[PDB]
């Protein structure tokens, strides 16, 4: 019922099974959080930072940083965060980054704001579902962790992501908007959907400063 | 119906992206599987009734007497259907009727077989 | 200890359908519901009363025959693409929960509703159902029936024994445990070690395995009439004092001055008798149960590809393209070389081995009329109902009568030792 | 109470049944003497005339019968015996002794209870031959009649007519009688013990094998009777381990090595067999309170045996002298805590709570709770707060913490407040009122929410509570190997703790303060200091009071009591090794700390199935019952119990457990309460099967025997059928204790068995049982093959019946007389009648007509064929209208009747005879619903042939069906005169055919009487006799 999920890829002082206990933190505003899942949000972010700053010549701490469930599959729901936050854990595997922007460090406050737009519930882009029979591996996937795994991870030679490989440079903020580039395409549309679509993105009406005619 | 079969390419009754998916083969069910149209299986239909106004010379030549029965070869099968992998995404069919190439070709030597023998009586 | 969990599903031959009729499913499932019943496979015979003779079972094999095609249809529902356990009815069976655990009589819709197209010779994973996969040890419970069924359908001719030799199994206070049963006849210990299997699964190296095996080991012999009171292993010995016997068991026995020398090593292997009487042999089929209990707890080497059928080659669970032989022996050759061995040792008189030798023939002989008057029974059904065809066992052919290098396989066993 | 006592034991059947008679139900009778002695004849011919014992009786008619345990001798008698009495007699009262509730006339019956009545018959049989057959002895034959045989001797003189019946090739033939006739045919040789078990050294042989007379299927019940035992069997090293395992090494029995002696230990159930009769204990005490009361109080002994650790009242005393203060005070703390105080089987019953947490939650006295519920002025009312706080942890209320943090609230409010979810649960509201998890406020879910400068206490309490809540732990429990598991909704072998457990490591452990417990005793006091120290609270205290409340406090957290380690780790030892000798397995609960969501909210079972839903997950949530009540308890004994735990001055833990268990270790009470469940279940498969036959059931059923008719079947009929298997089935065992009581309720034809419960997210479980196999089903189906088979002899009469005259001088039989006199319902000129057909008088002598069944009419004469039911209908009217016509008329008619009973009744064929009479009181005394047994006249046999004379009959029947006569004429070497019939071979097969096999069978087609059998000599001795405790 604690549930096992682990970092099978070094064993501190040997393969550990981690069991959830009573105790869970909903510190973090507002959610309420189980310990499982705290130390799977902090594996998984851990995780996505390397990936933001992979170094082709660069060592990792461990090829496998996301812990998986290896028992209490049975209390566990695709919908719980914790599903989710497998299918994290194994894109950050497979080197998935985050489209927001990454700080070095998430806020307490970016971490809670990252938490509520994953609470923000929608059709999971990437196609991986779990499966308890071994940890799946994709076939054309970036990192050597397939070949480091000895026990207990498969990847699948069918199983082919269509996804490039990129690394951003700095993303600081900007202050104020800049022009963006329009190009227009061939199709063709009712005027008064675009009325409807823009009643619901309008961000009308205020009062702006009027400024000077002439000087 | 008209299009091809497709098969999850690896989670099954969770496929989603187009990239869940894959062209369902034979060695699924690895020769070609085909979605057989209404259209042809009419045609087919008729050339057998032109077979059948040349039955009295195929019989008084003793031969091939049990006209071919084209409806028997159609499989009809559920599934996801589509010329491409993006119309089956978004077309899930049922009971598409689907044969082999070689199966349909034996089928046709037949029947041209019986044309060449019944050459001369017509 | 198997670690790998996967059947495949008998195919018909070369027939278009089961070979069941809803008669002999009804039969089978008399008054239970479950087919995972070791008892609902067999009704349970004590041997010489041994041995379930029936309009539709004539043989306790025929029997299990008739569970396996009908458990073949029922569990590719929820072994189906969707592996929905209670949506439709397989010949108006419906599961009654996910685990099927139960089967159902179908709902009057679901009766209305066609029966599951089940495709012939599917090789099936257990890993792909996840409420098994959720429960190992249901999952193993489940297996030691999916295990036996598809041994059977693996052989194409008689099925093997597997036999396997450990000292390390004679020391330990295991052996006293053994002890236990000295004075019972190897059917009763049989009967009550494949209780306690089923009552708990065991370690593949467990005292217990190693205890099954030594008892597997020694009835063998005494059968082959490889170990005798003049041929005793550490002085024990399955003891039958009559061989061709109707319910000849060879009971654990001590003999003095007659200790057997037995080669060191380990040996394990499996031995499929030539004759088809096999269906009225109580003994083989008890052998085929613990065998395939011992298949559970621990995975055995894969058989040699070419010692299996190509179509079953290189099964990854039970088909390697190195692999043991299937060793093929007539009951009959078989008992006559028992008595060989004894006849050679100077225990029995040449002339008593002749008269054991003539018992075996009349009871082959009458054996082997009433399987080929049932053969032509059968034949008449199947021409007077082609809508409800079934097979009251899998078929038989005479060829199945011949010894089929049964001396050849004694050799082999006596080079065993 | 009967419930309780249920628990507790079951009633002891009588398992193992030994037959010192004759293991066979059937005896043939003689039926019709031979015309002896005779002047031609010399009587020295017979050899009856130096009246020599026969294997078989010697008369001009004879026919098997069934007589159940007619020469057995047993030691127990199972009370199911069936006696079938001459056909020429009337048992139609056992026939009719069921459901002919309107039924005054004897002869009279209803058809329709007829089925049930012969399944019943069938399964009387089994119940009547559920015996063990002890192996016999032998003796080497002392004459020349056998060459030297070996008998079967029984105890007791005159066996030498079992001896002839046994082998009756051991009679000579110097004459050339049927019965020689038939000796000489069997096999010589196939006599004597057939085979036996001897070879060891001083072994005797455990079992024999013996050619005899007998029957098979009375043989082949005792066969899987004993199957079924021998499944059960267990050997000594095995319990050797089990109870070795057991004691855990405070106790060690030992077992010796030994070559198979035979001991037969039959106690290996499945588990499932166990949880549906757990199930089926938890349905009947379901909602019953008091049924628990009694069982705690038992636990609470048993647990105050065990126990070492001693309630020592002197500690308090000695806290409170250290209570100390100066005359000048007004008031006295440390009277107020005495008062507070206000002064063991409580403690037990709460810690069994522990074990059952999964049916019953403890709760506080009401009194306990404080009347006016608090004030801030008060002392004593904070030393209530204590007391309680101490409680609710120990306390298994969900809502207990939040209860008590309002508790607090309620005391505060006004002084300090919090944000409530709504006005219905105010701060106003009774903190007992908060009973769910959604009274526990928002704000208390996010402490952030409070000010602590606004409400400090408050905060500071929601703080310590989020930091302080006690751990609970779990504990492995149970034997698998021999004992099983007795879990429900948990995984097998775990049993949850209250608290986390870390072992002591001496055995005359030293007190330990690092407690979850003494930390929580240390926050509570600390807490109640810091309140003390309030700016606006202190004022008021004098300083002089505030030193000794704060030092009072100091002193509650400094008290030494041995309670909490106690309940570390010797609590936890001690739980485990009663556990084995409750008579009902716990029922728990998952424990969680602050896991409301998954709190248990619901229970439902379900002993019935939906109309259309097959699987009972989906029927479960509307076919499942609720369940559950509480416990209450008084917190201030307990807290007084926490506050002086004492161990014995001199504790060494391993010499009191291993003295105290040594007598603890006596429990055999389980495997007979297995025994007893597995009876229960093998009653509820038969009482399925039966109701099978009797109705159509969600799962499939077969019937074969349906040609004998049955009534529509109400649940009401059903109820009493289903009573009638449930009388006879606890007759037969002698047992009284509730069986099929929750089938019985509601409508058991669609009942399904499964249990389910739901948590505080509404997240249910269920629970369906798989049956083990039951012989009593195989039993059931192959009797009702071998019923088909042979209902004549069940003197069963199948077919219909004609009723018209027929005089000649040949001799047919009224059961076989000639088919070209015979016509049927196909034969033409023969009128079928129908409800449309009406009769037309006639008139001036022209002819009168009656209506056609097609509308048809002419006069009442030629070929009819006429419904039984329509001539019940209007037997009155049709004997008034047709019985002239029947009589003389050339009328003819085949009544239909499908079953019926029949009656044999023999005349003189010397002297002419007229039937008319009897047939027309048979017709005038058919009832529309009853008749008496459908009579048949048969002439007496003879020994010379003669010329015929005249006799008038008017019944025949529609198949053959007088294949019960067994011989005719044995008495003479030759039927001269009569039927002729022969000792049936098939029924001697095995000696008749040499060549054929031993084992061979006839069945179904025919029941051979001579067997060879198997007796058995296997030992069942006590476990005590080969098991040996070892102090």
């Amino acid at each position: 019922s604690a549930g096992v999920l682990v970092h099978y890829d070094k064993p501190t002082n040997g393969h550990h099974y981690l069991l959830g206990t009573l105790t869970q933190m909903v510190s973090a505003p507002p959610y309420i959080i189980n310990a499982t899942d705290a130390m799977l949000l902090e594996s998984c972010l851990e995780q996505f930072s390397a990936n933001v700053r992979a170094r082709p010549a660069q060592p990792v701490t461990r090829l496998d940083q996301c812990y998986h469930l290896r028992w209490g599959a049975q209390y566990v729901g695709e919908d719980s965060l914790t599903y989710r936050l497998g299918v994290l854990s194994l894109l950050a595997t497979n080197g998935y980054q985050l489209a927001r922007p990454i700080p070095r460090q998430l806020t307490n406050r970016w971490l809670s704001s990252f938490v509520s737009q994953i609470m923000s519930d929608g059709v999971n882009e990437t196609p991986l579902w779990p499966q308890e029979r071994y940890v799946q591996i994709a076939y054309d996937s970036p990192s050597v962790v397939d070949g480091a795994t000895q026990y207990g991870y498969v990847r699948k030679n069918q199983l082919r992501l269509g996804m490039r490989i990129s690394a951003l440079q700095s993303l600081s903020d900007t202050p104020s908007p800049v022009q963006w580039l329009p190009q227009y395409t061939i199709d063709q549309a009712a005027m008064d959907e675009g009325d409807l679509m823009v009643s619901r993105l309008t961000q009308l009406p205020l009062r702006p400063d009027y400024g000077n005619i002439w000087v | 119906p008209g299009g091809v079969p497709w098969i999850a390419i690896g989670d099954e009754t969770s496929v989603t992206s187009p990239g869940a998916l894959r062209r369902m083969t034979s060695k699924d069910i690895d020769e070609p599987l085909v979605v057989v149209t209404e259209h042809a299986i009419a045609n087919f239909t008729k050339a057998e009734m032109a077979l059948e106004f040349n039955r009295e010379f195929l019989d008084k030549l003793r031969v091939l007497s049990v006209s071919p029965k084209y409806s028997d070869l159609l499989t009809y099968v559920d599934c996801y259907v589509g010329v491409s992998a993006r119309q089956a995404l978004n077309n899930f069919q049922k009971q598409v009727p689907v044969i082999t190439p070689t199966r349909q070709t034996m089928y046709v030597d037949s029947i041209q077989a019986a044309l060449k023998a019944l050459e001369k009586w017509e | 200890a198997r670690a790998a969990f996967l059947f495949k599903t008998v195919g018909f031959g070369g027939l278009q359908n089961v070979p069941i009729n809803d008669e002999l499913s009804s039969h089978l499932l008399r008054a239970g519901n479950s087919p995972w019943q070791l008892t609902q496979f067999l009704d349970w015979i004590s041997l010489g009363r041994g041995l379930a003779t029936s309009a539709l079972v004539p043989t306790a094999g025929s029997r299990y025959y008739q569970m396996s095609c009908l458990l073949s249809g029922t569990l590719q529902i929820p072994f189906r693409p969707n592996h929905r356990w209670g949506d439709i009815r397989f010949l108006r069976l419906v599961w009654s929960a996910p685990t099927l655990d139960g089967l159902v009589v179908a709902p009057p819709q679901v009766l209305a509703q066609p029966a599951l197209q089940a495709q012939a010779d599917r090789v099936y994973d257990c890993d792909d159902y996840p409420f098994l996969a959720r429960d190992p040890r249901f999952k193993h419970r489940v297996y030691q029936q999916l295990s036996a069924v598809t041994l059977l359908n693996l052989t194409g001719f008689g099925p093997i024994s597997y036999v396997r030799v450990d000292e390390d199994m004679w020391s330990g206070d295991v052996n006293q445990l053994l002890m236990n049963y000295f004075g019972h006849t190897f059917a009763e210990i049989a009967y009550t070690l494949c209780q306690a299997s089923a009552n708990r699964p065991w370690e593949h190296d467990g005292t217990y395995a190693r205890m099954t095996q030594i008892i597997l080991s020694l009835f063998w012999l005494s059968y082959v009439g490889v170990i005798h009171q003049q041929n005793t292993y550490r002085t024990f010995y399955f003891q039958c004092n009559r061989r061709g016997d109707a319910a000849e068991v060879w009971i654990l026995s001590c003999s003095l001055n007659h200790s057997a020398q037995i080669r060191p090593g380990n040996r394990s292997l499996f031995v499929m008798p030539t004759s088809p009487d096999w269906n009225m042999d109580v003994n083989l089929i008890l052998s085929s149960t613990l065998t395939g209990c011992l298949c559970s707890g621990s995975q055995l080497p894969l058989i040699d590809n070419n010692s299996v059928p190509a179509v079953s080659r290189n099964i990854h669970g039970w088909t390697g393209r190195a692999g043991n032989q299937l060793h093929g022996f007539q009951v009959r050759r078989m008992v006559t070389e028992f008595c060989d061995r004894l006849r050679r040792d100077g225990v029995m008189t040449q002339a008593q081995q002749n008269q054991i030798e003539a018992l075996a023939d009349q009871t082959q002989q009458f054996k082997r009329d009433k399987l080929e008057a049932w053969a032509r029974e059968d034949d008449q059904y199947n021409q007077a109902n082609p809508n409800s065809t079934m097979f009251r066992t899998k078929p038989f052919t005479n060829a199945q009568w011949g010894r089929g290098n049964t001396g050849a396989t004694s050799a082999a066993i006596a080079a065993l030792i | 109470n009967k419930k309780t006592a249920q628990l507790l034991h079951a009633d002891t059947p009588r398992l193992v049944t030994w037959d010192a008679g004759l293991c066979t139900s059937f005896k043939i009778v003689p039926i019709v003497p031979a015309q002896v002695p005779q002047d031609v004849l010399a009587y020295t011919f017979f050899t009856s005339s130096y009246a020599i014992q026969s294997p078989f009786p010697e008369a001009a008619v004879s026919r098997i019968v069934v007589h159940t345990r007619w020469a057995s001798n047993v030691d127990f008698d199972r009370d199911s015996s069936v006696i079938m009495a001459p056909p020429t007699e009337n048992n139609i009262h056992l026939f009719k002794q069921l459901l002919n509730t309107e039924t005054l006339s004897v002869r009279g019956a209803n058809p329709l209870m007829f089925r049930a009545n012969v399944l019943h018959m069938l399964l009387e049989f089994v119940l009547d031959n559920l015996y063990l057959n002890r192996h016999t002895g032998f003796s080497q034959d002392h004459t020349p009649f056998t060459e030297g045989a070996n008998l079967r001797s029984l105890p007791g003189p005159d066996a030498e007519k079992w001896y002839s019946i046994m082998y009756p090739t051991r009679m000579g033939t110097p004459n050339v009688s049927k019965i020689c006739n038939f000796v000489a045919s069997c096999v010589r040789n196939r006599v004597g013990r057939f085979d036996r078990a001897q070879m060891m050294n001083g072994a005797m042989s455990e079992w024999v094998d013996v050619f005899e007379t007998s029957d098979a299927l009375t043989v082949s019940i005792r066969g899987r009777w004993m199957a079924r035992l021998a499944r059960m069997n267990i050997n000594p090293t095995e319990i050797e381990w089990a109870l070795t395992e057991c004691a855990q090494g405070y106790v060690t029995v030992t077992s010796p090595y030994a070559p198979s002696v035979n001991r037969l230990m039959p106690y290996r159930i499945s588990n499932a067999e166990r949880q549906i009769s757990q199930i089926i204990r938890i349905m009947n005490i379901g909602n019953n309170a008091t049924v628990i009361q009694p069982v705690l109080q038992d636990i609470s002994v048993l647990l105050q045996r065990i126990s070492p650790l001693q309630i020592d009242p002197t500690i308090i005393s000695n806290t409170m002298s250290t209570v100390s203060e100066s005359t000048t005070q007004t008031l006295s703390p440390a009277s107020s805590i005495l008062g507070k105080l206000r002064p063991f089987s409580s403690f037990r019953v709460a810690l069994a709570g522990w074990l059952y947490n999964g049916v019953v939650t403890t709760v506080i006295d009401d009194s306990s709770y404080p009347k006016d519920g608090g004030s801030v002025t008060s002392l004593e009312n904070l030393w209530d707060f204590f007391i309680l706080a101490l409680a609710l942890p120990l306390t298994t209320d969900p809502c207990a913490p939040v209860k008590a943090f309002m508790t607090l609230a309620n005391m505060m409010v006004g002084f300090e407040t919090i944000p409530m979810d709504n006005q219905i649960y105010t701060q106003s509201r009774r903190a007992s009122a908060f009973s769910t998890p959604h009274t526990w406020p928002r704000c208390f879910m996010n402490i952030q929410l409070i000010s602590p400068i606004d409400a400090p206490i408050l905060r500071q309490w929601a703080e310590i509570i989020h930091r302080y809540w006690p751990n609970p732990s779990q504990i492995r429990y149970g034997a698998p190997n021999v004992f099983g598991s007795a879990n429900l909704f948990t995984p097998p072998e775990v049993l949850l703790l209250p608290i986390d457990h870390q072992p002591a490591n001496v055995t005359t452990p030293t007190l330990d303060f690092t407690n979850e417990l003494t930390n929580w005793r240390a926050r509570v006091c600390e807490l109640m200091k810091n309140l003390v120290d309030n700016q606006r609270y202190q004022p008021g205290w004098t300083q002089s009071l505030v030193s000794s409340m704060r030092g009072t406090l100091d002193k509650l957290k400094l008290i030494k009591s041995m309670t909490p380690m106690y309940l570390q780790q010797l609590a936890p030892v001690e739980l485990a090794v009663i556990a084995p000798m409750l008579p009902f397995p716990p029922f728990q609960v998952p424990y969680v700390r602050l896991d409301r969501d998954r709190v248990p909210t619901m229970v439902g079972v379900t002993r019935q199935s939906r109309d259309t839903i097959t699987q009972p997950a989906l029927s479960l949530s509307t076919t499942n019952t609720t369940v559950g009540v509480p416990l209450a308890l008084d917190a201030r004994a307990i807290t007084v119990a926490l506050l002086s735990g004492k161990y014995p001055p001199d504790l060494v833990t391993n010499v009191w457990y291993a003295d105290a268990i040594y007598p603890m270790y006596a429990d055999t009470e389980v495997f007979s309460n297995l025994q007893r469940d597995m009876i229960t279940c093998e009653a509820v498969q038969t009482l399925v099967t039966l109701v099978a036959q009797i109705s159509e059931t969600q799962y499939p059923v077969d019937r074969y025997l349906d040609w004998i008719p049955s009534l529509r079947a109400s649940a009401a009929t059903a109820a009493t059928f289903a009573e009638w298997v449930n009388t006879s089935m606890k007759t037969a065992f002698d047992l009284s204790d509730m069986l099929l009581e929750p089938l019985l309720s509601g409508d058991p034809r669609m009942t399904q068995l499964a249990i389910q419960y739901q948590q505080y997210n509404g997240r249910t479980f269920n629970v369906i049982p798989e049956m083990p196999g039951s012989v009593i089903a195989d039993c059931v189906q192959l009797t009702a093959e071998v019923f088909n088979h042979e209902y004549n002899l069940f003197g069963i009469a199948r077919g219909d019946i004609i009723i018209g005259r027929v005089q000649s001088t040949h001799l047919w039989s009224p059961l076989a007389p000639p088919p070209d006199l015979v016509f049927d319902r196909d034969t033409p000129g023969v009128h079928i009648f129908g409800r449309d057909c009406r009769i037309s008088f006639g008139m001036n002598g022209a002819a009168p007509m009656i209506r056609d069944e097609t509308g048809m009419m002419v006069p009442f004469e030629g070929n009819w064929i006429f419904p039984l039911a329509l001539w019940q209908m209007n037997t009155r009217y049709f004997n008034q209208q047709f019985d002239a016509w029947i009589k003389t008329g050339e009328l003819r008619i085949r009544i239909e009747m499908g079953a019926y009973p029949y009656m044999l009744h023999y005349y003189d064929p010397r002297q002419y005879a007229n039937a008319w009479n009897l047939t027309s009181a048979w017709l005038e005394e058919i009832t529309p619903t009853s008749i008496p047994s459908v009579p048949f006249m048969v002439p007496i046999s003879s020994d010379h042939d003669i010329s015929s004379a005249p006799a008038v009959q008017y019944i025949i029947s529609t198949e053959y069906n007088d294949r019960s006569l067994f011989c005719t004429n044995s008495s003479s070497p030759q039927t001269i005169a009569g039927p002729d019939k022969h000792i049936p071979v098939e029924r001697y097969n095995i000696l008749t055919n040499p060549d054929a096999p031993p084992t061979q069978i006839q069945l179904p087609e025919v029941v051979d009487l001579y067997n060879v059998v198997t007796r058995y000599a296997y030992e069942t001795p006590p476990i005590t006799a080969v098991v040996m405790g070892v102090p």
